[PDB]
DNA sequence: CGGCAGTCGCCGTCTACCTCTCCAAGAGCAGCATGCGC
DNA sequence: GCGCATGCTGCTCTTCTTTGCCATCACGGCGACTGCCG
RNA sequence: CCGAAGCUUCGGCUUCGGCAGGAGAGGUA
């Protein structure tokens, strides 16, 4: 819902995942950025860290 | 549409007043697509992003 | 010509010109004329038409009374406006923030109908602002304009629409009122004809005659031949008109009861009213010339009727039939078809008078709705004209339309073209017009009846692209709204010297010549065959023995600021349409000078400006000064003009005005007397006269690049004084009061030499960025005093070269609460350096690239360097070929030349007139816009040129010079264009974009950094700037990017302790703006929480 | 020498692609302008009658080295969606050549 | 259609009973500042505003209430603390906007949420940063690529 | 705190017992602030005892003006001795009748 | 600008204005050509059901394809096409080419 | 009951930067302070 | 000399929506819905 | 966080003083 509520009709979705009690597991460059962690991609990833 | 009656002058010799008037038909045009067009392409970036 | 005392333009026109241009700011002044209801409109109403002299004040105050209640016992009345002298001179409201307004006076009578006695007596109605002799508005202490308004007319408008399955031509029409209901007839695929009376799903139209008075036998006999009137008929089964009352009432009143009398109310209470609809004189003349009704007679009587109703079904089924004739009984004979919906017939103007009436009617209406409430609950025989009038709401309508309001626009004065351009705007937006996201693609058009009427070339570039234009020079405005523009009525093939104003609606039953065209002495047409302008625009080449009118000038299609270019018609319409907006940004220089080529329209731009001074009677002058001219009049009366020395414009640039008379001329009426901002003998000059070189050159002029050289420098060409002004208060706090003093405890002596024993600095102290102006200590009623001294805002200086005390001890207007307010201004003296912008009137357009010695510079035959270098890449794609043509012609004029006549006049010299076979260096001369100098003249003329001291040619017949390196010392090894071009200085210089920033002030809510360059802000990094850094793959710039400098609160102190004691940075943390988010969706009543791998959410909060 | 071999961004809006953004070595001149290569105007879309640009700066270890390895301008001559050269002769270059 | 919303509200352990309110949330005040302009008063803060509308509504219902007063007193009392709560949540989504000075319509609660001027697009994407400057762009022939 | 540590963000209703559970006391009266004290009005929308102390290390009255009587409430004010930043994270609730 | 609303009716997929109906069996083909609808009817070679394409408006021409001898011409009551043939000029529908 | 077609509301419409002005007031409810009358 | 009356002045809200005021608002895509006809 | 003033053992300690929101118009690339 992170990443779908920045995108375009927030209220829809908002309510949506308030009915359906959704969870985000934070795994993606959108919702990375907005918490303010490494992103998952180049030198952000297990490997080259 | 095409005005059946050309312009035949260059613009080393200069248009009349009735050719320039006739001129500015295309050269508005671009100009409001230049500032409208550029709307739709941005929305198409970032819905494709 | 035609102004008294002019400098010698020779001129290369080839015609001549049987008008002359009006004056260029009665389209303001006109309006205000005919609302104030002055003597000279009277007259000017007098000298045709003079059947009704009403004013615009007068109409409303004539269409309000009578006010009645609703027992019918008493009324009141209002008569005789008049206004009194205005309470201060303009200088004083511009100097103490006031306005410039005179009291207004009306007349009241009240009667009683139960006794009969009339008490009558004078009310005040508030301060009207006035316009100066200018057209503009003083309010607040700010100038201001009013600008006009294109809108739709109130009319009727039929048109016409195809379907997608049937494709068959629906038509609709559409009684537009001006305040009101909407009727909206329609006809439908099928065939029925269908109203839908204020919006309201649709209906059959017969139940509408029915519920008017007709009948089976009336309606179908005036609906014969239409077949789709009499399927009409026969379907709705309406047996009695109080069917259809009763259908009407219960389609339109919905959660009601249909009743019989509420129909008969509500079908009278919304068409033919008289406070429910409101067709205006526009709208019945507009009614009365399609439908063709009652001619001859005149406009008064303005609500619908019956009559109207009908004769539009007429129009409709007989549009769907194909009748192209139509004659409504008792009537004329008016052709049937569809109309344009941006026809300059059909789009009228709301001129300045209109938009203020507007509100003073809005004004007067809430006035009226209070007395007549409360006539009604106040006690008989105290009952006097003072006590039923409320003032408030007319004063509060007339200061929130002269304030915030999106048409009375805060004026622009960069120099005296944008100032006069301004007062001349047609604006199409507004609260009655369009808005930047409805319009379309079809309001931003050239339509073929804009020729005559608007510029089609001067309009902005960004969003506002032709929704905004200007007028053009010879047009006027009707007493209706509407465009007029002149032309020479021509009889049996021959034009005459009869001129005749016609507007758009009437010059489509015309053949209209056109300006250049050939006509013999006598005045005949030579060619056999001429260029017209038929009925829908259409251009042909007809045999000339049709045209019935003819063009007054060539340049009668141009604005003001358009038929300034010289060789506009080599030009593109993109390139001329930025150099038409480009001069206009132009700053006035420290000295100036007139035109080398010029076009002859920049005598009379600057007289109507009004930023000169012209003498108003014939004399001579016995005193002139610095600051003063003293003229004597032949009768005996003695007149003194003052001058403005160095007063600050709108936009901070410098006005300053000087005398360019003797001690002994004599002087005639009109005669120009002082010279003006950006004016030379009384002449427009925006710009200086250099010597140009096309060529590149080592890549210094690459991509729209400019070179110049240091001689630009060192004598002082391009400078500009630049005026700026702050000020500081003393609002009386809660414990004591600000006071301004010298004694700031917490700084030294060091910094106090300037401020003088009052607290303020002194007249001629240079200042840098952080030099105190005026020092004030806030106390608590001393050890308590604050450090607030007024200093100089980050990067800027400049001597002092005034102050401004007020104060209320000596008895003065200041807002209650503030006891001191001081002015101060600040002087700065700006040269040319890299970055700042030039312009030509071209379209040519760059920054300055590099400034070069003089020794570095190429030069001709003799030595003498050049002044810019312009690249020869950006000539041919973008066809402005207009600069070179003006660069030979600038060259032929200041060398001079010299024809030979010898065995006669030469072949290409024959329609030269007889003063331009000769002249001499430093010469002027004039080519008008479209009827000026030919290329075999100035090819001719390329080669008659003067030689210089020596007896040397430098420029050989092609215009082509050969000029000698400055660095290497060989000569270049093919020929140069050299020439002289006009280069102006634009108001976009690089002293006013510099910025950076490493900290400073914050936000309050989200504490990211602060934005703008005022207030010492950061530089967004936008959503597009992130994707890029994700494609690239940095992952730790974006994050540092993102939190340690913006928000990371807890971050940002430890990272520049580290930075500054040379250690590593830090691990950031988590950003503010993230829990602010979280604290709004807790709000709205959501749960949202932050768990952990193992549940247990997590706090948040820190603390710990 | 604290302006010594450290990189800057510079940035030019719109950002219609990855090559609007750039790293370089700055120099200390004199003026109150930014002076640009003549061969990066292609990837900024910049021309010289009044643009302007962005500076940012880099802080730390990891953002000094992606500035100078990943996104410097003398590494990014290849246009990433066609593979042609972006920073070409151009204009004035290919007349003198 | 209708089981898409019936199922969600059985296969997790929610309750349907949380669309109807009982007690209202309000913002920390340092999300909604009020500072003087200038050395003279307040001028609105479009958020303290809607609040006092709930809070004086709430008064006045419960000394109606706890008086004795007819039915159809309190049942306008009721719809009126409705109608002003359906405000302060979403402004303009049933009837007419709530205005302010200036026939301005007032910002709601989900307003700061919504649109290319929200929070969303327009603080949490993108932001202002330290260490940047600006200036105008002229050409240098004499540099290097770097 | 530590971004390393969040693996999930849960969103759901929010019933009457959670906002009586957040809030830190419920608000009465209509008024905003004190215009002559200048100091926050008692049950307003910006009381000091629902939200918080407006000064750090204050509270309403002046028993207590030091940084070493934090944690204590006081006992004719109610107002906590403690920072000024935790007025944008205390909220508060209203009693629907 | 007269190319990127067909780049939206594509990523975005929508059906498009023109559509052109497409062949689902193999065979020879019909036309019922009337006033301003064809109804071209399809022949399945194969022995199946002749799919009748029905309000085939005569406005669009027919599209101009190679027919299984090698004459490039458009759909003639009588010419064998196979699974996908386009009937009409236009653009076809993504929704019944999947 | 069963189709059915108009209709009505809600969603969306590019990025970065600069300058200026303007942002509820009168009515009403007490609470006295001093002048005037018996 | 005391009681009553009327004007400076603190002092804290208050500002709707009928039979009125108000005047409108593009253009395309999508989905429910709702009276209406069969 | 900044400024002023004291103790200062040179790590620092103490007193006082101090804030930044909306709407509209025009413009540059
Ligand atoms: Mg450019
Ligand atoms: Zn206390």
């Amino acid at each position: 819902w992170l990443s779908a509520a920045s995108f375009q009709e927030t209220t829809r979705v908002l309510t949506d995942a308030a009915i359906n009690c959704r969870s985000d597991k934070l795994n993606g460059l959108k919702e990375n950025v907005i918490i303010g962690k490494l992103i998952p991609a180049g030198t952000g990833i297990n490997r080259y860290r | 549409e095409f005005i059946p009656r050309p312009v035949k002058s260059s613009f080393r010799e200069g248009l009349t007043v009735l050719e320039y008037f006739i001129n500015t038909h295309g050269a508005r045009k671009g100009l409001a697509d230049t500032a409208l067009r550029t709307a739709d392409s941005g929305y198409l970036t970032r819905r494709l992003v | 010509n035609s102004v008294p005392g002019a400098p010698n333009r020779v001129s290369f026109a080839k015609l001549r010109e049987p008008l002359e241009v009006p004056g260029l700011l009665d389209v303001q002044t006109d309006s205000f004329e005919w609302l104030i209801g002055s003597p000279r409109w009277r007259e000017s109403a007098a000298e045709r038409g003079d059947v009704n002299p009403v004013g615009g004040l007068e109409e409303v105050l004539y269409e309000l009374s009578p006010i009645e209640d609703f027992s019918g016992s008493m009324s009141l009345s209002f008569s005789d406006p008049r206004f009194d002298d205005v309470k201060a001179p303009v200088d004083e409201c511009k100097d103490k923030d006031m306005t410039y307004a005179a009291p207004l006076f009306v007349t009241a009578e009240f009667i009683n109908n139960n006794t009969g006695e009339i008490k009558s007596q004078t009310v005040f109605m508030g301060d009207f602002p006035m316009m100066t002799e200018k057209g503009t508005f003083i309010i607040n202490g700010t100038e201001r304009v009013v600008v006009s308004q294109l809108v739709r007319s109130p009319g009727v408008y039929f048109d016409e629409t195809i379907d997608k399955s049937t494709d068959k031509t629906l038509h609709s029409v559409k009684v537009i009122p001006s305040r009101g209901a909407w009727l909206e007839f329609d006809v439908d695929k099928r065939d029925t004809v269908g109203v839908r009376i204020d919006r309201k799903r649709r209906q059959p139209v017969t139940v509408l005659l029915k519920a008017l008075g007709w009948t089976s036998e009336q309606i179908v006999e005036r609906f014969g031949f239409s077949e789709i009137m009499r399927s009409t008929l026969e379907k709705d089964n309406t047996v009695g008109t109080d069917e259809a009352l009763l259908d009407i009432y219960r389609k339109l009143r919905p959660g009601e009861p249909p009743t019989k009398e509420s129909a008969q109310t509500l079908l009278e209470n919304l068409f033919f009213k008289e406070k429910r609809y409101d067709l205006a004189r526009v709208g019945r003349y507009k009614v009365n010339k399609k439908l063709g009704l009652h001619v001859g007679e005149p406009i008064t009587s303005s609500t619908l009727t019956e009559e109207d109703v009908v004769a539009t079904i007429e129009y409709l089924v007989r549009l769907h039939e194909g009748q192209t004739t139509m004659t409504v009984p008792g009537g004329v004979e008016v052709p049937v078809e569809t109309d344009d919906i941006d026809h300059f017939g059909n789009r009228r103007l709301r001129t300045v008078g209109e938009l203020i009436q507007n509100q003073i009617r809005v004004g007067m209406s809430r006035m009226e709705r209070v007395v007549r409430e409360r006539m009604t609950t106040q006690d008989v025989e105290a009952i006097t004209p003072q006590t039923l009038i409320n003032i408030r709401p007319v004063v509060a309508a007339i200061k929130e339309f002269f304030g915030t309001s999106q048409l009375s626009q805060f004026m622009d004065q960069n120099n005296p073209l944008s100032g006069l351009t301004h007062k001349r705007r047609l604006s199409a937006l507004g609260p009655g017009g369009l808005s930047r996201e409805r319009a379309g693609l079809e309001v931003r058009d050239v339509h073929p009846s804009h020729y005559g009427r608007m510029c089609p070339i001067e309009t902005p570039e960004g969003p506002n692209i032709g929704l905004i234009g200007s007028l053009s020079v010879y047009a006027r405005v009707n007493p209706f709204g509407f465009i007029e523009t002149p032309y020479r009525k021509v009889v049996d093939g021959v034009v005459s010297d009869e001129i005749v104003y016609l507007t758009a609606d009437e010059e489509d039953r015309h053949v209209v010549a056109q300006a250049n065209s050939p006509i013999d002495a006598d005045g005949r047409f030579v060619e056999p065959r001429v260029l017209v302008r038929r009925k829908a625009g259409e251009v042909e080449y007809v045999p000339s023995s049709e045209v019935d009118y003819m063009d007054v000038s060539p340049r009668q299609m141009v604005s003001v600021a358009t038929a300034m270019i010289p060789f506009l018609e080599h030009d593109d319409a993109n390139r001329a349409l930025m150099g038409a907006n480009m001069q206009r940004q132009a700053v006035p220089l420290v000295r100036s000078e007139a035109p080398l080529v010029g076009t002859g329209m920049e005598l009379r731009a600057a007289i109507d400006a009004g930023d000169v001074v012209v003498a108003e009677e014939s004399g001579v002058i016995e005193e002139v000064s610095a600051d003063y001219i003293t003229v004597m009049h032949d009768n005996g009366t003695r007149r003194t003009y003052r001058m403005r020395k160095f007063a600050r414009s709108n936009h901070g640039t410098c006005a300053n005005q000087c005398p360019i008379v003797d001690a002994g001329d004599r002087v005639e009426a009109g005669q120009v007397i002082a010279d003006g901002p950006c004016t030379d003998d009384g002449e427009m000059a925006l710009g200086k006269n250099l010597l140009v070189a096309i060529m590149p050159w080592e890549g210094h002029n690459y991509e729209d690049a400019i070179i110049l050289s240091n001689r630009l420098v060192e004598e002082d060409v391009l400078t500009s004084i630049h005026i700026e002004e702050h000020e500081i208060d003393a609002r009386d706090t809660k414990l004591g009061a600000e006071e301004i003093t010298r004694d700031i405890p917490n700084i030294s002596d060091e910094v106090l030499a300037d401020l003088d024993e009052r607290g303020i600095v002194r007249i001629g102290a240079e200042v840098r960025d952080g030099d105190i102006l005026v020092g004030k200590v806030t106390p608590k009623g001393a050890r308590e005093v604050r450090d607030t001294s007024l200093k100089v805002p980050h990067g800027e200086s400049g001597k002092v070269i005034g102050i401004r005390v007020f104060s209320r001890e000596d008895e003065d207007e200041l807002p209650a609460g503030v006891n001191e307010l001081v002015r101060v201004y600040v002087a700065q003296k700006r040269k040319i350096s890299d970055g700042d912008k030039l312009a030509g009137r071209h379209g040519n357009k760059g920054v300055i690239g590099k400034i070069l010695p003089v020794e570095d510079m190429p030069f001709l035959a003799d030595g003498t360097p050049v002044d810019i270098i312009l690249n020869t890449h950006g000539v041919p794609r973008r066809m402005n070929i207009g600069q070179i043509l003006e660069t030979h012609l600038g060259w032929c004029a200041h060398s001079g030349w010299k024809v030979d006549a010898a065995k006669g006049v030469p072949d290409w010299a024959a329609r030269l007139p007889d003063e331009l076979l000769e002249a001499q260096p430093n010469a002027i001369v004039s080519t008008p816009v479209f009827d000026g100098a030919q290329e075999a003249e100035l090819q001719g003329l390329l080669s008659c040129t003067l030689p210089n001291r020596d007896g040397d040619v430098l420029v050989d017949a092609d215009g082509k010079a050969m000029l000698f390196d400055g660095r290497s010392g060989e000569p270049f090894p093919y020929p140069v264009t050299v020439g002289y071009m006009y280069i102006m200085k634009l108001h976009h210089l690089v002293d006013d974009k510099i910025h950076a920033r490493s900290t400073g002030p914050y936000s309050m809510i989200t504490q990211q950094p602060l934005g703008g360059k005022a207030q010492f802000g950061g530089q967004r990094f936008g959503e597009m700037e992130c994707w890029a850094m994700q494609a690239y793959g940095a992952a730790y710039t974006l994050q540092e990017l993102l939190t340690i400098k913006s928000d990371d609160t807890v971050g940002r102190v430890k990272v520049y302790e580290a930075i500054v004691k040379g250690e590593n940075i830090p691990e950031p943390g988590i950003p503010e703006s993230f829990k602010v988010l979280l604290k709004e969706l807790q709000s709205l009543c959501l749960n949202v929480e932050v768990l952990s791998s193992d549940g247990a959410a997590i706090e948040l909060r820190e603390g710990e | 020498e604290v302006i010594a071999e450290h990189p800057v961004l510079l940035n030019r809006a719109p950002t219609l692609h990855r090559l609007g953004i750039q790293a370089f070595e700055p120099m200390l001149v004199e003026g109150k302008a930014i002076q640009l290569h003549p061969l990066v105007c292609e990837a900024f879309n910049a021309d010289f009658d009044g643009d302007q640009m962005a500076v940012h700066l880099p802080l730390s270890a990891e953002a000094q080295a992606e500035a100078r390895i990943l996104m410097l301008s003398s590494n990014n001559i290849l246009s990433p969606a066609s593979g042609r050269p972006l920073a070409m002769p151009r204009l004035d270059m290919v007349t003198g050549l | 259609k209708r089981l898409k919303v019936v199922a969600a509200f059985q296969q997790s352990g929610n309750s349907p009973m949380g669309m109807v309110l009982d007690a209202v949330p309000v913002i920390p005040p340092e999300l909604r500042p009020m500072v003087q302009l200038d050395g003279g008063r307040f001028a609105t803060s479009d958020l303290n505003d809607l609040y006092r509308r709930v809070i004086n509504r709430n008064n006045r219902l419960k000394r109606l209430i706890d008086l004795g007063a007819p039915e159809i007193i309190v049942n306008n009392e009721k719809r009126m603390l409705q109608e002003s709560v359906d405000a302060l949540f979403d402004n303009g989504r049933r009837g007419r906007p709530v205005t302010g000075p200036g026939n301005r319509p007032l910002k709601s609660l989900s307003d700061l949420l919504k649109g290319k001027q929200g929070r969303f697009r327009q603080n949490l994407l993108g932001k202002r940063v330290d260490y940047s400057g600006r200036s105008v762009i002229v050409v240098g022939p004499q540099l290097k690529l770097h | 705190l530590d971004v390393n540590f969040f693996d999930e963000l849960r969103i759901g209703l929010a019933t009457a017992e959670d906002i009586r559970q957040w809030s830190y006391g419920e608000v009465k009266k209509p008024e905003t602030i004190n215009y002559r004290t200048l100091k926050p009005e008692k049950d307003g929308l910006f009381c000091e005892k629902i939200f918080g102390p407006t000064r750090d290390w204050e509270c309403y009255c002046g028993k207590y003006k030091r940084v070493r009587f934090k944690g204590i409430i006081c006992e004719r004010c109610g107002v906590e001795v403690t920072r000024a930043k935790v007025r944008r994270e205390r909220m508060g609730h209203i009693e629907l009748a | 600008t007269g190319g990127l609303p067909r780049v939206q009716e594509l990523f975005e997929a929508r059906v498009p204005r023109g559509k052109a109906p497409i062949a689902d069996v193999t065979g020879r083909v019909r036309l019922e050509d009337g006033e301003r609808f064809y109804k071209i009817t399809i022949v399945p070679d194969d022995g199946g059901e002749e799919v009748v394409y029905d309000k085939i408006s005569k406005r669009q021409r027919l599209r101009v394809f190679k027919h299984e001898d090698g004459s490039e011409r458009v759909l003639s009551d009588g010419d064998h096409v196979e699974v996908g043939q386009q009937l009409m000029e236009g653009s076809a529908d993504p929704h019944e080419v999947l």
